[PDB]
């Protein structure tokens, strides 16, 4: 509706209703500099689509997980974080997390699946 | 040569609570399923609570689905259950069994293999 | 929520059934039955797992069956040492996991 | 069974059970050519899964949305489309609409996700 | 926590618990070797996601199925096998059996599509 | 003209079972779902049980659900329901109907169009 | 869990109606209400489906309706042969699927 | 301030149906979670029904699951709630509330914010 | 469906409690516990949310406490515009959202 980033200015909990308008344009001799553009634009999609379906976010772009937030990683409440702020200042304040988050995230999932198969071999 | 031995508590009034701890040996604890299985004084057995080898998933009885917490420490080889407003009927012989699940990757039980000693709980 | 007799009796050196009956979603359903055996002031041993199998350290005189809704246990050879509660335990699913009604006082004569 | 397109002249019903067997064989100067083969194989692979999971239907062949069928895209009858009809027809019957079929789908999809993010949020 | 193949040499219970270890590196003139080594990593990422759709296992590293055993494939039982023996040695075990489960995998995910579609179907 | 006959058993003591066998003719077996409705001898009719046109989904009312198996064959036209524990209560005529289902693909049905002519099954 | 009028009546040539209540659970919330015509000693047959639609091979002398949670089948140009158990087959859901009212006997004087 | 005004009718017959509604100003309309909540002559407060603020998700007490629709119109700002099948049992004033619910995004509420002064609604 | 006691009554400056009892997946579950002061002839006003949070535009003699199954209501000392009836409603779970306690009619002597 307002555009490929038309809403990167505005505050999270708006700009969380565009995730498809942002998912929708990640896909879409001179022939080597236009082939390694190609298959680096499609290297970096599967490397994040490979990501959410560690975290068991496969087919979803709003994915609720089983990891707690911590208070270190942001204290600002919630009503802060999607009525106040943006998710570029939002990037930059949780980089120095991003990749404890992910770490989490993917433990969380490995002990769910297990925790399914467990539930799923119950006669 | 399997041990399981219950160092629980005893009396406690209605409205109270009280936790049990099993302290298990002579297998590799991580490898079995853990649960509590109890006898009134007068009766037969009754099955408690049931807790997987990783302790990530617990079951338990309906009379006790809101009040009973049961527990596993993997690394210090023990089983707790913390029971909460103990009622009168829930007086009891509460015995610590080794058993009653398998991980998805192991042969099948739905039996309990070992019985500890078995600590007598009761309620004023 | 298993029937099983409140007590049996026989004549020593010969065999007695002890038997439970439960419903379709309990014994029928599943052949997780097993049999315990309680002596008085004692915790429950394990005598029979999967309604036939027996455990290593178990003697040959304890075995059981299962037909319809009902499973049983045959104990021959009666010896003095055999007087004990005997109960079943059934799995009846992932609802309901274990069913221990029952309770059979053996007195060998 | 019936091979690649085997499917192809039979009626839409019929060849709804054959999902697999097209699905299949979508993946599988000189060295130019042979990369723009395999990269254009790739991407428009990608961008139909990526549009599956934008309407949530990731990793599924069949899918049953929430949107309603409006008769001004097409008023035939089962019997008429899934019986006497084969895919190619619907496919020249369904062509100015396929696009808004799609918007739909999207903003149907959009909704479910925010329905299910507050549903998960009760406690 | 043992890197990339760190378990293959484990038995195949321990081996199941490190999945998400390796599976993060399936993705990461002589520009066309590159170039090329790049699209043929990605096509043989995709076969395997496709492939694992077709089962209906997407977006899941462990995933459970309706599929019986037949013990002709392999008579061992599952002490033997998930605890005395790894991963490799079962993959050369039942090599000439993988393209029969396949093939009964992808014929269990078509029946269960429709059986849903069915149940869906009732109001 | 369509014709469902109920070539199944007649009387079965209490707790037996028995098996009942529909054929059916005049029509595309594998196209339609079948049902088996049972009228008590002094009461009105009462849907026992429903599967699908392909055979792989059963639906059972609850007061059979643990007891009565339904199946087809498609390859002989052949639709049957197993009855295992019987009681004095399940006394009556059982009509199996061409309907009650559809699969997705076709148009909606819950009609219970074609009816055989009845199998009369009684417990002692 | 239908409620049925125990028994019609009229003379040839009058119309009659049979009518069945349910909940909103049933006959409100689905429009899948039949009516089938059981003749003593027969198997019942289908008349009325999907409320208010007749199938090919009989006359329209049967039409039905529904109102609220009621449903009303009305027979005109009563027939002498039109004498027969009259049942209501409604859709109650997934996990009840179908619920028959009691048979109401129309007797024709 | 926030201003809830219910302008719904007071009497319907047994068997038929009424449509209340609510109009509020104060407040964004389309920020908060809205609710009905009922209190009979003689006794204390029931809650009836609960919508978002989207108006995509509804929720009612089992009681009116089957008689009850809650919705709103988030362009002009009302909240309505169309009742079928009343009963004498739904006597009660009928109070119009703002809380009762968060959509994840939003601090956690579960209790009601603001109260309107409620419609009278009598069955015969 | 929680019980709380009627007519709780005190002096003016004097303190009373208003506390109501529920079960184990309800107060004793969610810490979602809020007060209202419902004036005879005029709507419920919220006094207390979040068991021991408080609305702007209050004063600071409504607070609260939770403890058990048990939530308390403390006015501290009493004045005569505090003549009401308090109800507790306390979160329930998804599949019942609120439950309500009847009301306690509060005398100021
Ligand atoms: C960019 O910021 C402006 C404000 O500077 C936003 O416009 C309005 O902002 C006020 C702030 O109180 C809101 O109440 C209005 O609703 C906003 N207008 C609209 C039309 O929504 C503007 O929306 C922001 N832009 C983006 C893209 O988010
Ligand atoms: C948050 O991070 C700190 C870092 O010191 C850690 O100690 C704490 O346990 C973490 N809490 C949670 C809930 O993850
Ligand atoms: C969030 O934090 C800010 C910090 O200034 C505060 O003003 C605001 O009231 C807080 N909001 C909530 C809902 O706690
Ligand atoms: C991240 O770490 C660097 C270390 O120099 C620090 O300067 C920066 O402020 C940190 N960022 C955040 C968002 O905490
Ligand atoms: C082609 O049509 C005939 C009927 O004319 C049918 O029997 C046959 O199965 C159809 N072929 C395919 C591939 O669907
Ligand atoms: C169907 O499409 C027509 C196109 O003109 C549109 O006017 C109509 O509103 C649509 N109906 C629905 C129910 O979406
Ligand atoms: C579908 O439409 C066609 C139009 O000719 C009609 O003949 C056919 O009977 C309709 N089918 C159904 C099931 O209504
Ligand atoms: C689509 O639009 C074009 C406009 O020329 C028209 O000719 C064509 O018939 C339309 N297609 C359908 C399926 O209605
Ligand atoms: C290799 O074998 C030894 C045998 O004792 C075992 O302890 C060790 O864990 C194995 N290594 C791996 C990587 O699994
Ligand atoms: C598995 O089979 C082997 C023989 O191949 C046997 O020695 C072993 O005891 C069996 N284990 C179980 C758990 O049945």
């Amino acid at each position: 509706s307002l555009g490929f980033l038309g809403a990167a200015g505005s505050t999270m909990g708006a700009a969380s209703m565009t995730l498809t308008v942002q998912a929708r344009n990640l896909l879409s001799h001179w022939g080597i500099k236009q082939l390694q553009a190609r298959v680096l634009a499609v290297e970096h999609y599967l490397r994040d689509q490979q990501l959410l379906g560690i975290w068991g976010c496969s087919g979803k772009l709003i994915c609720c997980t089983n990891v707690p937030w911590n208070s270190s990683w942001s204290n600002r409440n919630l009503s802060e974080i999607w009525d106040n702020m943006t998710w570029l200042q939002w990037d930059k304040e949780i980089s120095n997390y991003t990749q404890i988050i992910y770490g989490l995230l993917e433990e969380s999932q490995n002990q769910q699946e297990k925790n399914e198969q467990d539930l799923l071999a119950l006669d | 040569e399997v041990q399981l031995v219950e160092t629980g508590g005893g009396l406690v009034q209605p409205g109270g609570s009280l936790k049990l701890s099993c302290r298990a040996s002579g297998y590799t604890f991580s490898s079995f399923a853990m649960s509590w299985v109890r006898q009134a004084p007068g009766k037969g057995l009754e099955w408690v609570s049931l807790i997987n080898d990783r302790g990530g998933l617990t079951f338990y009885v309906d009379s006790v689905k809101g009040r009973f917490t049961i527990s596993r420490d993997n690394s210090k080889n023990t089983l707790s259950l913390q029971m909460h407003s103990l009622r009168d009927g829930d007086t009891a012989v509460y015995y610590c069994a080794t058993g009653g699940m398998s991980s998805a990757l192991q042969s099948s039980k739905y039996y309990f293999d070992f019985w500890g000693q078995g600590a007598l709980v009761t309620v004023s | 929520a298993l029937t099983q007799p409140p007590s049996v009796s026989g004549s020593p050196g010969q065999s007695v059934t002890i038997s439970c009956t439960g419903t379709s979603s309990d014994i029928g359903s599943y052949n997780y039955v097993s049999w315990y055996q309680q002596h008085p002031g004692k915790a429950p041993k394990l005598m029979i797992y999967d309604v036939t199998q027996r455990p290593s350290g178990v003697s040959d005189r304890f075995s059981g069956s299962k037909s319809g809704n009902t499973a049983s246990l045959t104990i021959s050879g009666l010896q003095a040492d055999d007087e004990a509660d005997y109960y079943c335990s059934a799995y009846a699913g992932r609802q309901t996991f274990y069913i221990f009604g029952g309770g059979t006082r053996l007195t060998v004569l």
